[PDB]
């Protein structure tokens, strides 16, 4: 069924820039949304960004003229564009594959939600 | 395992085998009871199997949301003559007839094994006490929500009794619900998840629009100087696949104008290809001598509008000829579709012109705006607009055309093999694409 395969992660100096990117595979026909989640430190997940089928955009306040959340519908693929990174942005971010359609030739498929490992962004005050 | 539903297969419903395997699936997941499902099948005794065939293994009662009286009445009258313990609950029903019902379920063990209802009773405040104790009871072993589509505006049946289905599901979360419609597109899919709450991961069974005996073309009409020349070569390879037979088979020409039905017929007798207009502008007399000596093999091809009445259906039709660029692709693959059923290898051809696109485009377009008048705005009108750009999408592209009409109607990729121009040979059709580029001024 479906992988997400995430990438972009690491350590940077306040005031600099990431871009994660999480690709899905498998027997995808479509995918709902795209979307990124961050859990700091001993604190609930929340809700980065978040892209439709169609690239209706949805930001969290805290990142909303920071950060860019875009998508290659053809490649199953979307990217977070993280710019002026501050402390408060170090967490594990989260990629979602929301609303899931795969299919095979036979007729048989599943409509579900996906979730990848997590990747590390830690940002460093100095 | 397996052998419960084979038996109660035979036993009650007097089935050796399911009709295909994606049917058994279906059925088989349904009865597992783990998942939320989704059954996507043409009409037929198939669909109906995937919920009723479970119900009665289930051990409890299964509740079916269907839209109208008429339908249930069907299913109804057909499962008592196998002898089912099956009932329905709608205003139609006498006070007392209800009472006696009402009782029923607030029996412990009661005889009701399917009851069918429809979507304002599934959600009225009158009937939540009688649903409420059922599941404290653990006595509902399935909601199932029939013409799921119904949910969608995006789908052309909708309703707005089906918006309450939604909080329904979440009460029932004990019991698995499954979704049955013939009909759905990808985003008439996306509006049943959502609206009717299902439970991921959802399981889907999807009958597949895919044939290996159809192959697939589209002629550009404005690259070729003899046109029903070109039509009566079609015509003519596609009868006499058997030589010593001689002209074996049938076939359809479909146009959108009835002058253009009769001028064709015309052009194709005329160059001795036995051909006749069928079309509304005919008298009914004339309109079955026609259907006769095409359906009795007198008359070996019939060129037609929208109109060609499906009575019954030919199985040995081997090309269905577009003249014209269809409404929507639904019209082209069921249009198209009329022809091979017999198995035997068949030709379905689109003769595409770009002055064609821009008259039915405007067309849609025209007759979207008089309905807008009569029954206001909707989003379904927006669903026939994209209908029509899927098939305009399928001329003017490189790419398999089986690929094409799965992408419309969310079936995966398909096993082409040399089954369309494209994947016979992709430089033909991009040289033919290309040419119609420099023919465009
Ligand atoms: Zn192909």
């Amino acid at each position: 069924q479906v992988q997400l395969q995430e990438n972009g992660g690491g350590c940077v100096q306040a005031g600099g820039s990431l871009r994660l990117s999480c690709a899905a595979s498998g027997s995808i026909f479509s995918i709902n949304r795209m979307g990124w989640y961050r859990q700091a430190p001993g604190k609930q997940r929340e809700l980065v960004a978040a892209i439709t089928s169609g690239g209706s955009t949805n930001y969290a306040y805290s990142v909303k003229g920071r950060f860019t959340i875009s998508r290659d519908n053809a490649k199953n693929t979307v990217y977070l564009q993280m710019n002026s990174l501050k402390p408060e942005d170090t967490a594990i971010y989260y990629c979602e594959a929301y609303g899931t359609y795969t299919l095979a030739p036979t007729g048989e498929g599943e409509y579900d939600d996906y979730w990848g490992q997590g990747t590390q962004v830690t940002v460093s005050a100095a | 395992p397996e052998r419960r539903v084979r038996s109660t297969l035979k036993k009650v419903f007097g089935f050796d085998s399911f009709k295909t395997p994606l049917q058994e699936s279906a059925t088989m997941a349904v009865v597992k009871g783990n998942k939320d499902v989704f059954v996507c099948m043409p009409t037929g005794a198939g669909k109906s199997l995937c919920y009723q065939l479970p119900a009665l293994l289930a051990k409890g009662i299964t509740i079916v949301v269907s839209p109208l009286i008429a339908l249930i009445q069907d299913q109804v009258d057909h499962l008592l003559t196998l002898k089912v313990r099956v009932s329905s609950l709608n205003s139609k029903l006498s006070a007392q007839e209800r009472k006696e019902l009402l009782a029923d379920l607030e029996r412990e063990k009661p005889q009701t094994k399917i009851l069918y209802i429809t979507p304002e009773m599934a959600a009225s405040s009158s009937f939540q006490p009688t649903l409420n104790s059922l599941v404290s009871r653990h006595l509902l072993s399935y909601l199932v929500v029939d013409e799921a589509h119904c949910v969608s505006q995006w789908g052309h049946d909708f309703r707005p009794d089906y918006l309450r289905l939604g909080a329904l599901r979440s009460r029932l979360g004990h019991a698995p619900c499954v979704a049955l419609t013939a009909t759905a597109t990808p985003q008439v899919q996306e509006d049943v998840f959502a609206a009717l709450h299902l439970k991921k991961p959802v399981a889907i069974f999807k009958t597949p629009c895919f044939r290996a005996n159809l192959f697939y073309d589209v002629q550009f009409k404005e690259l070729i100087s003899d046109p029903y020349g070109n039509l009566k070569d079609f015509c003519l390879k596609a009868l006499g696949q058997e030589a010593d037979k001689g002209l074996s088979g049938c076939g359809i020409v479909y146009c959108r104008t009835r002058e253009a039905c009769e001028q064709l017929a015309i052009e194709l007798s005329c160059r001795g290809v036995n051909a006749k207009a069928y079309h509304a502008g005919l008298k009914a007399s004339e309109r079955t001598l026609v259907q006769n000596d095409w359906m009795e093999e007198k008359v070996p091809v019939i060129v037609a509008t929208i109109s060609f009445g499906m009575g019954v259906d030919k199985a040995n039709v081997r090309f269905v000829a577009h003249w014209n660029i269809a409404k929507s692709m639904a019209g082209y693959y069921q249009e198209s579709g009329r022809a091979g059923r017999d198995g035997k290898p068949s030709w379905c051809r689109l003769y595409y012109s770009r002055n064609d696109r821009d008259q039915v485009s405007f067309l849609i377009r025209k007759e979207v705006a008089k309905l807008q008048e009569k029954r206001g705005n909707k989003a379904s009108d927006k669903a026939t607009i994209m209908a029509f750009d899927a098939l305009v999408t399928f001329c003017e592209e490189l790419g398999c055309r089986h690929a094409a009409i799965a992408k419309y109607f969310g079936d995966a990729l398909p096993a082409c093999a040399k089954g369309c121009d494209h994947c016979q040979n992709p430089t033909a059709v991009r040289r033919r694409l290309e040419a119609l580029e420099r023919s465009s001024s």
